This record gives structure tokens, sequence and C-alpha cells, in this order.
RNA sequence: UAAGGUGAUAUGAACCGUUAUAACCGGCGAUUUCCGAAUGGGGAAACCCAGUGUGUUUCGACACACUAUCAUUAACUGAAUCCAUAGGUUAAUGAGGCGAACCGGGGGAACUGAAACAUCUAAGUACCCCGAGGAAAAGAAAUCAACCGAGAUUCCCCCAGUAGCGGCGAGCGAACGGGGAGCAGCCCAGAGCCUGAAUCAGUGUGUGUGUUAGUGGAAGCGUCUGGAAAGGCGCGCGAUACAGGGUGACAGCCCCGUACACAAAAAUGCACAUGCUGUGAGCUCGAUGAGUAGGGCGGGACACGUGGUAUCCUGUCUGAAUAUGGGGGGACCAUCCUCCAAGGCUAAAUACUCCUGACUGACCGAUAGUGAACCAGUACCGUGAGGGAAAGGCGAAAAGAAC
RNA sequence: AGGACCGAACCGACUAAUGUUGAAAAAUUAGCGGAUGACUUGUGGCUGGGGGUGAAAGGCCAAUCAAACCGGGAGAUAGCU
RNA sequence: CGAAGGUGUGCUGUGAGGCAUGCUGGAGGUAUCAGAAGUGCGAAUGCUGACAUAAGUAACGAUAAAGCGGGUGAAAAGCCCGCUCGCCGGAAGACCAAGGGUUCCUGUCCAACGUUAAUCGGGGCAGGGUGAGUCGACCCCUAAGGCGAGGCCGAAAGGCGUAGUCGAUGGGAAACAGGUUAAUAUUCCUGUACUUGGUGUUACUGCGAAGGGGGGACGGAGAAGGCUAUGUUGGCCGGGCG
RNA sequence: UACGGUGCUGAAGCAACAAAUGCCCUGCUUCCAGGAAAAGCCUCUAAGCAUCAGGUAACAUCAAAUCGUACCCCAAACCG
């Protein structure tokens, strides 16, 4: 049994975007931003704690900090997960 | 907040520890998007679990 | 290496002076030779690396003094 | 033509890895050196 | 430590504001003030679309260095050295001349 | 300590605080991801994979602790082989790695000079390795001296470029003695008599003096030029403070400071004094460091290159005397003088500055001074070890040019 | 069956031309030799400088080889310019 | 009421030089007599920076090739759309490993980069994009080889090596077709499967390795026979009568 | 229809022939130069476990984590 308090770091912020919406609308998925370190079973268990949905399956993929250029100086943004969270059919979401 | 705090049992402490946690992670969501428009709460949240975690480990195993 | 476990005797260094005295490094090893000492007191065989010069204070010591010199010297034997 | 630097990072890491270095004495000299000197990145590795 | 605060009443030392008196609006961590109409600058304010502000030739105070200007003793009605005293165990500031303590 | 803050480029937004848990500084704590001695196993550094035990569980799983190797000590166990030993398993303590210079030790060149070069020099230098400390090493005569005496070790100035050594070439180069800085003497090879008696080390408490934040800290106005006065011209005042920095041009009296006088809840350094623990002091008798000194052979260090070469160390072969004895006094012998090796410890004078604070310069002022005044061991070059730049100033204030 | 024959990929470089501040610090075009073998190639490893490796040219050892490269002795020495 | 520096003019000494001053500059300079030097530059194929020269010359990188109409724009031979032409097609097409690390897609901009123009780009800025029980790595296993408890050897550093433990380029379990995004797809969705481990109920009963055996498990060349990917033709279906 | 594309419906969907360097083939024939290792997998028992643990068959349920996945890849993105 994963910690609450684990539970409420895990998850970072929801991404927006068109796919993310599309996503929303179409297969009954949100995009959420989560911390690099989380494995799909503590993402599964903190949205269906913290936000009382069901949860089908977890996708997860890690997303590359790109290397920008803040006047002259070279710079590299940091890293980050990406979590798709596929709600069971019926529920909604905010 | 500290010398307030420091008057609680260490039960209390946890389940305030936990209160605090929770108020922390729907201050983030709500400044994920653009809603919150109060961004010193944030800061604010993190020093008082910062106060609780301090005074728990000064309370337990010492 | 070539240590003597007794004296404690080690290669030292020196030179090869010819006839013209040209000079050129050399070593000087000790004459060692692994023997089986018969320690009486324990009724066994120990062996030690030991030089000539070793096995001459050995015969005029006596093994036990030496055992006892070597375990206080941290030697293992 | 083939030229002298055919890039391969498993060979980099085996040659001039950090790892590499630490196991011999001559390496961890040439990173005690590199710290001295104030090298930002100190071996091959990335 | 600070012989200049917020509230105090000074005037002009040197400069082309000489003699003028004014309130201090601020006190800049730089060791400079803000006293109120007195060092008025023109800024060519530009616009700005977002935050809807008109841009023109504004008029506002600009900062100036704390070695300049001085406390006002309104008694005397001339400038003062602020020193520093205890009472009742309790540091406060006192005008340098007539030696009384500043309110 | 405080009326101002939330470090910088770097504004903006949302806020905290104004008489005291706003902020800032200091003492002691708490937290301290992963890699790195890296230490649970592995590894292409910042990653992969576990085992045991104790807790929870909404039975899906979670949290915490321990588990590297070596040395020493203790316990248990245990072959060939009877006892035993080797080996194995626990537990406790310690070590490992890094760092600019100084120190002691184990190894150790060549370019060069000799107008070539091999002896010799450069030189026990460069470099590699091991070990330790704030210093290290050495150290209390088997030392010199010369028939008079001195009195541990270390460093400085003379002696002295002397006496010597040397293809007697190039070069190397003392010591005796004198003047100083600093000064300290003890203990084990063994017993009795009085019993804890000097001294040292560790741990507390107390005093003094610092260190890590700080507090108070004097005395100037008018007028002229000027964008601006600290400048010119008058008349004052302070000084145990006219060191320095800043302020619109050059300020003793505008600000921060300086001279001076104060200050620690907490931690710590150094002198003391004292409590506790370990340790012994003094007297009498006894003992006087054996494969050792010396020798044959081959080297090395002494200024000394085997020379007539004393002295010290030993790779190899031997080998005493032992207080009625032995070493040294520059081959060696006799006389005489001086000392007691083959066992240790020891403060100060001495060497150096990675780092901290204060002060100083007939030291540099952006092709100079560190390679680096500036986001520099960076950009860039190279597989890598490694090499390695260029680049500072608007203005007093952005008032950085609305329209 | 064959270090057999003709001939592509692949490996190599015999002749000529161009290019020689080149498209290229050795290549392009037209021809050419091997092309089931002593062949060729990908990935990883091993051999270190008076040393390696060489079907042997003193060849090759990171565009550098009758002794690599980097740091140090080091401002070697230079009766020479 | 204008210092040093910079740039002209006049005077002066035998000379290195000196003095005064117009303009620019905007804050320091320094008589005399002494003192110390990083003390005077044209040369060293000297070092660093700047700028000429050849010269608006050579060159603009395969002789596979371009022509036109419309659009955007201040401007179009090069960008977009449309109709022709040409080139590769055992590659000059498509997918990976190695290597690179956001160069991928969208909006926006032309100062610098593109050997020309540029609205275009692998260029600048901002946002988006990488979804796995089955693909690959991780994991279990070893080759060459590395490290190596104890151990042997070596002045020290260290060399070799046993038990072990790493090291793929080789051995080991399982997923296909269709559709969709501007950018992902054997990963998402739909339909249909398969594999290895725990637990839990029922039925059956000799289980157990650090050991033994089998298997994994292996060379070069050559010759048919059966197939398939794939292609041609006929039939069928939809369109056409130039 | 934003001229980019999006939505709805949908006939035939068979046969013969040729044929690989791909598959049967880790095969067959033949030759000398005589052609990796270990684990997964199947089986056998030694200590031990004795009606316990375990093993294999069916069913149900749970789990399969972590990292890569864009783009070039005979090239304008790699080595020059």
């Amino acid at each position: 049994m994963i910690r609450e308090e684990r539970l409420l770091k895990v998850l970072r912020a929801p991404h927006v975007s068109e796919k993310a919406s599309t996503a929303m609308e179409k297969s009954n998925t949100i995009v959420l931003k989560v911390a690099k370190d989380a494995t799909k079973a503590e993402i599964k268990a903190a949205v269906q704690k913290l936000f009382e949905v069901e949860v089908e399956v977890v996708n997860t993929l890690v997303v590359k900090g790109k290397v920008k250029r803040h006047g002259q100086r070279i710079g590299r943004r940091s890293d980050w997960k990406k979590a798709y969270v596929t709600l069971k059919e019926g529920q909604n979401l905010d | 907040k500290a010398k307030e705090l420091r008057e609680k049992s260490v039960e209390e402490l946890n389940t305030e520890l936990l209160n605090l946690l929770r108020e922390q992670f729907n201050l983030r969501m709500q400044a994920a998007s653009g809603q919150l428009q109060q961004s010193h709460l944030l800061k604010q949240v993190r020093r008082d679990v910062a106060r609780v975690k301090t005074l728990l480990n000064e309370k337990a195993g010492a | 290496s070539r240590v003597c476990q007794v004296t404690g005797k080690r290669p030292v260094t020196g030179n090869n002076r010819s006839h013209a005295l040209n000079a050129t490094k050399r070593r000087f090893l000790p004459n060692l030779h692994s023997h089986r000492f018969w320690v009486e007191s324990e009724k066994r065989f120990v062996t030690l690396r030991v030089s000539a010069k070793g096995m001459r204070v050995i015969d005029k010591k006596g093994i036990d003094t030496v055992l006892a010199e070597l375990r206080a010297r941290g030697e293992k034997y | 033509m083939k030229r002298t630097f055919q890039p391969s990072v498993l060979k980099r890491n085996r040659s001039h890895g950090f790892r590499a270095r630490m196991a011999t004495k001559n390496g961890r000299q040439v990173l005690a050196r590199r710290r001295a000197k104030g090298r930002a990145r100190l071996t091959v590795s990335k | 430590a600070a012989k200049i605060r917020r509230d105090d009443e000074v005037i002009v030392l040197t400069g082309k504001d000489k003699g003028k008196r004014g309130k201090v609006k601020n006190v800049l961590s730089s060791g400079k003030v803000i006293v109120e109409g007195i060092n008025l600058v023109k800024k060519h304010q530009k616009p700005v679309p977002a935050l809807n502000q008109p841009g023109g030739i504004v008029e506002k105070e600009a900062a100036i260095q704390v070695s300049n200007v001085a406390i006002f003793n309104a008694a005397t009605g001339k400038a003062d050295r602020v020193g520093f005293r205890f009472e009742d165990g309790k540091k406060v500031r006192f005008f340098k001349s007539n030696s009384e303590t500043i309110k």
C-alpha cells in the first residue's frame, strides 16, 4: 500500500494541449504531468484516491527538456514525466 | 506558528501534517491552471509543512 | 618479496664499478631460502623464508624466542 | 576515406570513463590533476 | 542604526534642489531615499498594450543619496545631525543641536 | 539587530513587517536525493539487481534498519589425523579516500660542464612510491678537544672558498674553535624499604584572556563661479578621532567608519587552579643491550673519486672481550686523555601557507597584473592524457529617447 | 572438387586525363586485378614506445614514425644566424 | 574662470627637446633639487589586434534541366498551388542498428547563418510531440577478455591467478490485421489471441541440488524435390465509346 | 469545405501458369581443414522433509515494474 503523502506528491499538474483535449473527449484519457520517478501503480493509486475516479490503465513517457538559449548563454530545461491516465467508461472529470 | 504547534501530541502533528499536505496538493493543482491569483500561499503552506516536520523530528526519536 | 622473515633484510641497490670506474646500477638480493624449522614446543614444522644469517640467528637464539619476536612484530607464519 | 574518429559510446566509456580511471592508480592521479585544475567535466562520461 | 527613516521630514543639503524640504517616500537598500516631490525627473513612459497604460511624459521622483539630505529640526528651522542614545533601555535618535529626542 | 524586506542578471506579480518569533548577522541543532573511499551484489559515475529482520495492508503491496574488504581482540565451531593446528561464523574497535607547501624513508636519470667524452659534474636534483605531524627528522656522547678544558639535539653569522678531495682537469668543499636564538632531562633490560609522594595524559568544574554577531562614538555655516561645491573668499568649532571609503568637481565638522570606551544566552582556543581515573617519586643493592663490535670480498655516506684512509651503513662468509672489559683521539703501534654502542621517549629555537582577518607597497592598471578585473580552466581544439583564449568604463542619476 | 575460368555487390588501386589557394591535407571519370577464399565486413577485446606489430616497405602504432603523443628536468646546449 | 591626453600654430636651444596658445576633452597634474628603473623601437621570416594590396578579380561545390499561369509579400527564377519537361529507381526509394540529441510538427520573424534574392529552411523565438506484459534495453546465461576474497611472486607502487563476478557481437517467454494525429504507433482505439510468475478452492501423489544424463549444440561446398513472398494472363465487378 | 481534408454508403474480391538468393533445411549427399561455452527446458536421485512442506491438472483473481520510442541513418543532421 503506497503511502498517502507519497500519493499527494506524485501528481504535479494537468497537461493542457490539443492532443490532451482530444484524448480526454475521445478515449476518456487525461494527460497529467507526474514526478520523474513515479511508477504506474503510484500514479493509478494517486488518481483513484485524490480524485475519486476509477482508473483502467496508466501509460507513461519521459519528456526530454529542450536546450534553449537565454540571450547568449546556453541552458537546458528540466526533464519531466508525462502520464496518460485512462479513466474507466462512464467516468467524468473536470 | 512554532510556539503554538509545540503544545501538541505526535498524532495531532501527523494529522495536521496530512491536512497541510492535502492543502498543498490542492494549491498546486489550482496554481497549475490560471485560477490561483494568490501566489504567496504555495510558499506559505510549504514553510508550514517544514515547521511541522521539524517539530516531528524534534519530538520523536529524541 | 625477497624479505628475510627474521632479520628483515631486503634487496638493496648499488653500483658495478668497472676497471675504468664506470658505475652502472645493480641490486644486492638477500640469500633467501625456504626452510622448514622443527618447533619442538608446538611439536610441528613451521616453514619460513629466511636468509642464511636468519638461520644462524635461529640456531643461536632458539626457535621459540624467534617465533615470539615474529608474533610481537605482527609477522604471520 | 575512413577518418580516425569512429565514435562508439560503449568504447568511449570503457576507455576513458570515470570507473576506468578510478580502477587504477594513474587514472586517479589524472582525476586529481583535473580536480586541482578545476575542470567542469571531469571525464568523458555524459 | 539608520539615521533617516520612513516618516522623517528632511531638508536637501546639496544639489539642484538645495534648501527645499519634503517627506521621505521610501528608503532603498542601496543607501538612497526618495523624498516626496523633490528630485523630479521626466520619464518618457512607453505605452504597453497589456495592463492598459497610455504612455506619456510622466514626471516622477528619482532616488537621492542619503548623504545629501539632513533631518529637519522644526524648532530651530535648520538642518541637524542624528545621534543615538538609550532611553528606558530602548535606542532612540536625538538632534545634535538642542539635544532633544526625535519624535 | 531592526523599519524595512521576499539573493543576482531583473523588472513585474502576490505578499510579510513597523516595538517586536518581518527580513539580515552569529552560536547550537534538525533535514542532508543520487554518484564518488562508496561500504548489500554489479556497473558504461550520477544507473541496474537483491537478501535478512521488525512493523503496517483497504492482500495490490509499502516503510525503516542491517548486510563491502582488511587488521587486532573475544566467543562458538572445526579437517586430512588421536589431541591439536589450518580453515569457517558471529560481536566490538580501528583503518581505507581527498588536500598547496614543508619533513623522514624506499628507488633514481639525462640534457649540461669538462670547450669532444667514459672517471668526475649536473645530483641524491627532476620524477615515481610509502608513512606521519602541525611541524617532521635528530636528540642527552662508546661526542669533541689536547694534558688546558668543553658538555644533548636543531637553526643563523664567522672560521673559509681555508685544510683537503679531483682525467690534481672541469669542479666538489669541510671540520676544530668562537659569537648568538633556544635550553631539559628521563625511562626499560630487577629486587627490597617506605606506598601514590614529582611529572605526564584523559575527563569535568571555576577564573582570566581572546574567537565566532554587535553598541555608543566629537565638531559648519554665509557668499562667488558652476549642472552639481567637497573648490575659491570670510568667520567659527572637534581632535586619544586630519587612517580609509562614499557623497553631482578635492569634505576633519553630510554618511559609513577610525581613536577611545563598552558587550555574549550558546559554542570554542590558550594559560591557570582544582575534583576524579590511569601512571609512578626517593633510598640501598644488583645488572650494563651477541650472531653484536671487529675482519675477508662488493658497493654506498662522510668535502674525502681506495688513495697511506681513519669513521658510519650492509648484500655475502665468519666472529670476541663483556668493568680485571671495550670504543674513539684520520693508516698503524706504545703512553696519555675522553666516553660506555649493539634499547627507547622528550618541549623551545627551525621549514611552509590550500584557507581566515587586519595592515603595507619608489608592485601592475585591460597586448600590463593570476591563464582568468567580465558566469574562465569557460567557449574552442584533441579519442585521450592535455592544451587553452578573446572579451572592462553611457550618465551624477536611466531621467535608456513619450510623440 | 578447385587459394579453377568470365563477370556485379564487396575489397583493392595498374594506366592516362582533370584537379595541385581542389568538391577532396590523395579524390573524380574512363579503363583495371581478386570476386568460395591466404576473401571481405560489423560488434567487443588483447599486444605500449627502445616497446608493440609487420606474407618485411624501417611499413604502421589517431592527417605525426630510423623510435608516437602529453606533462615535467627546461629559459637543455648552440665557438651558429 | 577647465587637469592629464589628442590635434594645429608661433617662439626658443648645438641636439635629445622645451615654453605659450586656438579647438576637442571633462578630472586630475606637478616646479626645483635628489633617488629607483619593466627608461626611449623600424627592423629579430619578432607576438597580439586593426586595416590595405592583389580586386570588386578568382570562385558561388558534379553538364540530372528547366518552362509558364495563379497566391502571399515592400520586393518572387529559387517559397506554396496547378499543367508540362527532365533525373534516380538493387537507389539519388523505404525501415533499423552505430553515431547525433529535439535537427520532428504548428504559428511567427529576416538583423546574423544559407557561397545570390528569400515571404522559405536542418536559421531565431514560443507552443506542441516520443503512451508497450508481447519491439529493444533492463533481467537469467556464458565466449575472447577485464576485475579478483583468500593465495603465490615482486625494493614500494604493483604482476599473475583460484573460488567467484562482469563482459554480446551469440543462447533464453509471449501480438497480429484495420482505423486515427499536423507531428506517436505491432505502444492509442476496435476485433481476435498468446506467455511467465505469485496467491486461492477442488481432484490426484514421493518431493527435493551447489550433483549425474539428455537437449540447447553449431564447419565448408554441391544437388534436386515441395512451397511461399511476388508477378503475368484469363474470368468477375465498376467506369469509357474517345 | 477553411479547397487542407471530413462524413455516409460500397460491387467483384476467384482460377491457371511462372518463380526466388526467402522457407522445409540446425535437413540430405560429400569432403577435411574435423567445425564455442553456460543457462532456460526434460528426467534422476544424496542429505533432509513424512501425510506437513512441496509437485501437475483445471478454474478464478492479481501482477508483468523501470528506461528508449520524435527526427537523419549510404546523409545538408553520423565520421571528414
